[PDB]
């Protein structure tokens, strides 16, 4: 912020030690740019963050960029603030690194508003105590695994199932249905996958490239090519960009994180570099606090609400490992994405039974919604148990209640499909938004015997059960003709 | 031959115009275990090559408050404890040119085959940054690995980084070598990085390359297991720098890192010797950064930077199949897909012992030609049904006829995914093989006849019906005319093979 | 069998094709070094005149 | 390949000849430097390097 | 830093705050040889020897050598906190911090013969211009290990260097090896 000039004292990997004047040294969690020198013949600066005060006019930092080509005695500039990133509508439809610099080569972003990424959570008085239901407009998610406004949601689908199409549909739906915006934070983003995602966001209309700032998303990218300091703090950069849209603009923000396991992984890496003693399975000793200081700023204040949808990786496929076990202390709901359902064409490929939610309670969603969701779960579970018997006996050698159960279950399983606004670009179907009220009114009709004289391919890939009856009448006109 | 020495000594005595420059200097404090802590270089930068008094050259890695611990790219035997280290101000470059094709080199891009010297005029840094988001494209071009099981189930694209992960002695080097041999027709500059291998193993690999004729487009970077840890740490980066030169000059390349875990072990050794804080399995905190900085260099450029690409094919050895180990989890998180190998499948006859059900490819069908997808869908579905019904094989007698059909189709589709070492199928041959198998023009043969019949059929079609090869190659689709020609050739070879 | 005999023939050819050129080159470089020993004393002087002004 | 190998032996033999020639030349050069009058030789060359070191201070 | 650095800088700072820098330089060059000659260094070492039997003879050495009292206070504190085993390292590291505070960069000129001092003052001018040093205390050694001329190591210990006695023929060897 002033002439507080430091000099590098140690360079051991991406961890630096800086020496300072005897009275003026930065606080912990304070940015400092290293006025370094590239060997090619130009100057280039490196941003670091103070982690520890070491004694006689000496701190220890962690570089957000690489430390190759740095000498001892380079001028380190204290900045008096944490890492400051640009915020506001100027960060929309653009790609940012951990430092808030644009990396999409569209040009510069105007730092008219800069917030720090290190900030305390909202106060206990400023928190909202209401249990609202975030409505995504997707039938399966709204009915069987409801979302919470101000809560966190874990994506557990592997590679190849409809994950990216799902988050693009969530972005488009929070932009078109509510007045909300979205902030994608890529923790450990593979660079070619980052480019593919940015291209598909340009193409799906989410990132309006013909006119930026009409877009519905802000991209922050902490890549694998980057040191463990950047990959750890990129989630905080994304959360700050989302918290501006909550606080100042009073929107319903949607904060997408990539694998929150790589957040924990970068944290354990920086703790191993700083030399602290490892925790239980080798994680950082500040595991739960490092996770909570992030997850507690994803809340709902009196102004807006940030809802986070974090992809979760389970190492060695167990939920008792400390990174899944400490992530699951913050998840309010869970959607698993099915390889089998993606195969048989039930996009969105959300597993209906393995997706859970703590919002699905009578007190929160109404006794009607709870009872119909439980009845749908029972129907699908009975069909899953009965598939082997139908493979052996057949539908005829069953009983009548079991046969009507099987038919209603096939219709329900095909009704959990949906044509997406963002998947339309290769599928062609115009894409539908289905609120929760039409979802439960359609499932009441498909579950009680009011719509049983219909084909199974009439409920498939529609929304809004009136469209199912209309497509059924058209599929019957195909027969009359 | 008597005046050439006089002319060259006049030339080299007058070329140097008596230049003076300030140099950073330091004195050795303690040398041991390939590390030399040296006092004095207070202006050296991290990663910079420093030359010792006796001719050894080292890399300044950690710059402490008192001394500069350097790692030696050699044996520090003649270091003196008092000798003067002179910094050079350069950061680990290699000379690079198109004259490396047909050569084998070590981690300094110098010949070890003793066939002269590579006249290289340009230069490139060993640790050069990766292509950003805007200098990339989407991977669409196919990389033919010649193995039908990989090309149909786990397809590899140009610019993808695919992990050949497996156990010890399951066929990882065989898969990489089959790919490099298969790259003969396509103009792909292949690079093979032998990290910590036995020297006679690399000799066998390079003699196989020269015999098959794949040495004319290949460069072999070999740093055997007697090398210092710094050279085994630097070898994949020199490989990537050479392949990056060829990539940025609008060419398509392919680089194979043989046992990236060996590089991880070399880096662990030097990091522990530099008294750095260890982590899990005594690996340093930035071994993920090590592998990611290297693998992220494998890009498909952006069609304004030249459309060239570099396909990384790293190899990682698991121990007891413990994929939850530290380095395998790192490289799996970093790479695009994985190609798992199994000792159970390997000893059970199926070679190459690809585990298709657990191998992934995050690029997917975009890495195939239009001809391959049509047969690949049916092959994938039928192989999935066989994987489902594999438990019912002992009770195949007491089953439905459809189930027996799916079981027999599965156990004779498994027979066409077998291959012998160093015999890579072209894309037309594997298109015709997958088509025959997945339709069922070998549903009547016995299991000890499928491989022989397919060999005879492939040779017959390649010899007699070249319209099929031309329509599969020029149009890159499975045309109806190709279907008809293949059915005719199947019937003809079926008669000729029923003749026995 | 006959291409193994040709594989053996290659070795009989390589021994002569290398060792004769090798003997020529050895004796040539030896003659050239002992010939220059009368002249290197004079050829040292230009280096002296180069280093000292 | 084997002809390339012979050519490599050629070039390495050229190099070893140049090496031993220059070693004998360094012996002869220190020999002729032993005869020069050290006082005037230093008064000359140290001042030459003084001008060169001033140039170095500029660059 | 080090214990030597953190004690030497402390003594140089309490010598700057009450200007005695020449008196403390004379004091430390006296104490360097007073704590050389290993009987006395061993005696102030050898922790079996009591601190009172140390302090008595130490105050005697104070009275005889007529040292400044604050340097005597420094040695008393080195007896108090058991850092007297590093008194050699502290005293040898005092010179670098004294030259840092007093604006001097010390720069050897290792040449074969004695110089005529006009070009030596020229080297002094060059080393002081190129570093910003106010008054360089140039030193030389008569060392015939060189070939022709001179060379100067300046900077922190010897970090920077320009070499013209042998580096010419060294570059000639580097040309002839051609690798
Ligand atoms: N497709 C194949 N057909 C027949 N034999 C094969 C095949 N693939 C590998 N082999 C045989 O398996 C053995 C080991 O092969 P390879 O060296 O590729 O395995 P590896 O995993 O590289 O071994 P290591 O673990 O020692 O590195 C070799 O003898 C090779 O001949
Ligand atoms: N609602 C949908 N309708 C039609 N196709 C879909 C739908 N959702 C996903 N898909 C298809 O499934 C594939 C899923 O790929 P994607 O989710 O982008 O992979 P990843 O999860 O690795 O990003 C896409 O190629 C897409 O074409």
């Amino acid at each position: 912020e002033k002439k507080n000039l430091g000099r590098i004292a140690q360079i051991i990997g991406p961890v630096l030690d800086v020496a300072f004047p005897p009275g003026k040294m930065p606080n912990i969690y304070n940015a400092l740019i290293v006025k370094g020198r590239d060997t090619a013949g130009q100057p280039m600066n490196v941003t670091c963050e103070v982690q520890q005060l070491l004694g006689n006019n000496r701190v220890r930092a962690v570089a957000m960029s690489a430390t190759d080509g740095l000498t001892r005695g380079m001028e380190v500039i204290d900045t008096g603030a944490p890492l400051s990133v640009p915020v506001g509508g100027a960060t929309l439809g653009r790609i940012f690194n951990v430092l808030g610099e644009p990396v999409d080569n569209l040009g510069p972003v105007d730092t008219r508003t800069t917030s720090p990424i290190h900030r305390s959570a909202p106060a206990f008085t400023q928190l909202d105590t209401k249990l609202s239901i975030f409505e995504t407009g997707i039938k399966v998610v709204d009915l069987l695994a409801p979302y919470r406004r101000g809560g966190k949601i874990g994506l557990f689908g592997g590679a190849g199932v409809g994950k990216t199409v799902l988050i693009m549909e969530l972005i488009n739906n929070i932009a078109k249905a509510h007045g909300g915006v979205s902030v994608f934070g890529g923790v450990g983003e593979r660079t070619r996958e980052g480019n593919d995602l940015y291209m598909e966001m340009k193409e799906s209309g989410v990132i309006n490239e013909q006119n930026i700032a009409e877009s519905k998303v802000a991209l922050v990218y902490g890549q694998m090519n980057e040191p463990p300091g950047a990959r750890m703090r990129v989630g905080l950069t994304a959360l700050t960009m989302a918290e501006y849209f909550r606080d100042v603009n009073e929107q319903d923000v949607l904060l997408f994180i990539d694998n929150i396991f790589r957040f924990v992984q970068a944290g354990s890496e920086v703790s191993a570099l700083l030399g602290r003693m490892p925790s239980a399975v080798g994680y950082q000793p500040t595991l739960s606090t490092e996770m909570g200081s992030l997850q507690e700023r994803i809340t709902s204040t009196k102004e807006g609400s940030i809802t986070s949808i974090q992809a979760v990786y389970v190492p060695a496929d167990d939920l008792t490992d400390p990174a899944p076990a400490t992530t699951f202390a913050h998840l309010d709901a869970t959607t698993v994405l099915s390889r089998g359902l993606a195969a048989k064409g039930i996009y969105p490929a959300v597993d209906p039974l393995d997706s859970t939610s703590t919002m699905l309670q009578p007190r929160i969603v109404g006794e009607e919604h709870y009872e119909i969701a439980q009845r749908v779960k029972e129907t699908l579970q009975r069909y899953k148990e009965l598939q082997d018997i139908i493979a052996i006996l057949g539908l005829d050698e069953l009983s009548e209640e079991d046969r009507l159960t099987v038919a209603r279950a096939r219709k329900i399983e095909r009704f959990l499909s949906q044509p997406f606004f963002v998947a339309e670009v290769f599928t062609g179907s115009p894409g539908k938004y289905v609120g929760l009220a039409e979802t439960i009114r359609g499932f009441q009709l498909i579950l009680s015997g009011e719509l049983d004289s219909l084909p199974e391919q009439a409920f498939y890939l529609v929304g809004n059960i009136d469209e199912a009856t209309a497509k059924a009448m058209n599929l019957e006109m195909e027969s009359k003709l | 031959r008597a005046d050439e020495i006089s002319k060259i000594i006049r030339e080299r005595i007058e070329g140097y115009n008596r230049e003076v420059k300030v140099v950073n200097t330091g004195t050795v404090l303690q040398v041991g275990d390939g590390i030399a802590r040296i006092h004095g270089l207070d202006e050296v930068m991290a990663g910079e090559l420093v030359e010792f008094e006796e001719g050894t050259i080292g890399i300044a890695l950690n710059l402490e408050s008192n001394n500069v611990g350097v790692v030696l790219m050699g044996d520090g035997l003649m270091i003196q404890e008092g000798s003067s280290v002179k910094a050079t101000g350069r950061i680990a470059q290699i000379p690079v040119s198109e004259a490396y094709l047909g050569r084998v080199i070590n981690a300094l891009a110098k010949p070890i085959d003793g066939r002269g010297e590579i006249t290289a005029s340009e230069s490139r840094l060993i640790e050069s940054p990766a292509p950003g988001i805007m200098s990339r494209r989407s991977v669409y071009e196919p990389l033919q690995t010649g193995l039908i099981a990989i090309d149909a189930m786990i397809p590899v694209g140009r610019g993808q980084r695919e992990l050949i992960i497996g156990d010890r002695q399951t066929g990882k080097t065989a898969v990489a070598t089959d790919t490099i041999l298969n790259q003969q027709g396509q103009n792909v500059i292949c690079v093979y990085v032998a990290i910590g291998q036995k020297a006679s193993s690399v000799a066998q690999v390079v003699t196989n390359f020269q015999e098959r004729g794949a040495m004319e487009y290949t460069i072999v970077v070999a740093e055997t297991a007697d090398s210092p840890a710094t050279l085994q740490y630097l070898a994949p980066y020199t490989g990537a720098a050479l392949a990056e030169y060829f990539m940025y000059r609008e060419r398509h390349t392919l680089i194979i890192y043989d046992d990236l875990s060996k590089q991880a072990q070399a880096y662990r050794q030097m990091s522990l010797l530099l008294r750095r804080p260890p982590g899990r399995e005594a690996y340093p905190g930035d071994v993920f950064y090590l592998h990611s900085r290297l693998l992220e260099r494998a890009a498909k450029l952006s069609s304004l930077l030249g459309e060239g690409s570099m396909t990384a094919l790293p190899i990682v050895e698991t121990q007891a199949g413990d994929v939850s180990a530290y380095i395998p989890t790192n490289v799996i998180s970093i790479t695009d897909g994985q190609i798992f190998l199994s000792a159970d499948l390997f000893n059970a006859g199926i070679r190459p012992a690809i585990n298709v059900g657990i191998s992934v490819s995050r690029v997917g069908s975009a890495a195939q030609i239009k001809a391959m997808k049509k047969v690949a869908g049916k092959l994938k579905l039928e192989l999935a049904q066989f994987a489902e019904l594999e438990a019912f094989a002992q009770f195949a007698s007491d089953l439905d006829k459809a189930t027996q059909n799916q079981l027999a189709r599965g156990q004779r589709l498994r027979e066409l995914l077998k291959q012998p070492q160093s015999a890579p199928l072209t894309v037309e041959e594997q298109v015709m093989t997958i088509y025959t198998g997945t339709n069922g023009y070998l549903d009547s043969l016995e299991l000890d006849q499928v491989r022989k019949y397919l060999v005879e059929l492939r040779t017959y079609v390649k010899t007699n019906k070249p319209e099929f090869q031309e329509i599969i190659s020029s149009t890159k689709t499975f045309t109806e005319e190709a279907e008809a020609l293949l059915k005719e050739a199947i019937q003809e070879q079926m008669e000729r093979f029923l003749l026995q | 069998l006959e291409v193994e005999a040709k594989l053996a023939e290659g070795r009989k050819k390589i021994e002569v094709e290398l060792q004769e050129a090798l003997g020529s080159l050895e004796q040539q470089k030896e003659d050239t070094i002992k010939s220059l020993d009368s002249q290197i004393s004079a050829l040292s002087d230009d280096i002296v005149k180069k280093v000292l002004p | 390949y084997k002809n390339e190998t012979i050519q490599f032996e050629q070039q390495k033999a050229i190099n070893q000849v140049r090496q031993r020639v220059f070693q004998q030349a360094l012996q002869g050069a220190l020999g002729t430097l032993n005869s020069c009058l050290n006082n005037e030789l230093h008064l000359r060359t140290i001042n030459a390097n003084i001008g060169m070191f001033g140039a170095m201070n500029e660059i | 830093d080090s214990t030597a650095s953190r004690y030497a800088s402390a003594l140089a700072d309490v010598a700057d705050v009450t200007g005695t820098l020449e008196a403390t330089n004379s004091d430390v060059e006296k104490l360097i040889r007073i704590f050389s000659e290993e009987p006395v260094y061993y005696f102030f070492a050898n922790p079996v020897i009591s601190i009172d039997n140390k302090r008595s003879v130490l105050d005697e050495i104070i009275t005889t050598s007529g040292l400044q009292p604050h340097t005597a206070n420094f040695i008393n504190i080195l007896i108090d906190s058991e850092r007297i085993n590093l008194v050699k390292e502290i005293l040898n590291e005092f010179e670098d911090v004294f030259n840092k505070i007093t604006g001097t960069e010390v720069a050897v000129v290792t040449s074969v013969v004695k110089l005529e001092n006009d070009h030596l003052a020229q080297i002094a001018k060059g080393v002081q211009k190129i570093t910003g040093a106010k008054n360089v205390r140039i030193k030389t050694v008569i060392d015939p290990s060189l070939v022709a001329g001179f060379t100067i190591r300046y900077g922190n210990e010897g970090s920077k260097l320009v070499d013209m006695s042998v580096k010419k023929q060294l570059e000639e060897i580097a040309a002839q090896l051609e690798m």
